[PDB]
């Protein structure tokens, strides 16, 4: 644990760019997170919501 | 633009409609702007035969 100040900094952006990926794998209320299910099973009108 | 269709296919002038008449007769966008005004014509466009 000497180098410990270096490796929060390390482990800080590591976990906010793994956060920041898997926020990708969440709908936010739609149907489903992937954008192709989404235009290959509805219209666009509401494909578009 | 006028035109006459069967009585329950009015359901299908709108934006973003599927069926015979939207598809293969009278499109309308997704982004249609204006008003879809429709009555019953059976005294004058039916006949006996």
């Amino acid at each position: 644990s000497a180098l410990g100040k270096l490796q929060d900094v390390v482990n800080q952006n590591a976990q906010a760019l793994n956060t920041l990926v898997k926020q990708l794998s969440s709908n936010f209320g739609a149907i489903s997170s992937v954008l192709n299910d989404i235009l290959s099973r509805l219209d666009p009108p509401e494909a578009e919501v | 633009d006028s035109f006459v269709i069967r009585g329950d296919e009015v359901r299908q002038i709108a934006p973003g409609q599927t069926g015979k008449i939207a598809d293969y007769n009278y499109k309308l966008p997704d982004d249609f702007t204006g008003c879809v005004i429709a009555w019953n014509s059976n005294n004058l466009d039916s006949k006996v035969g």
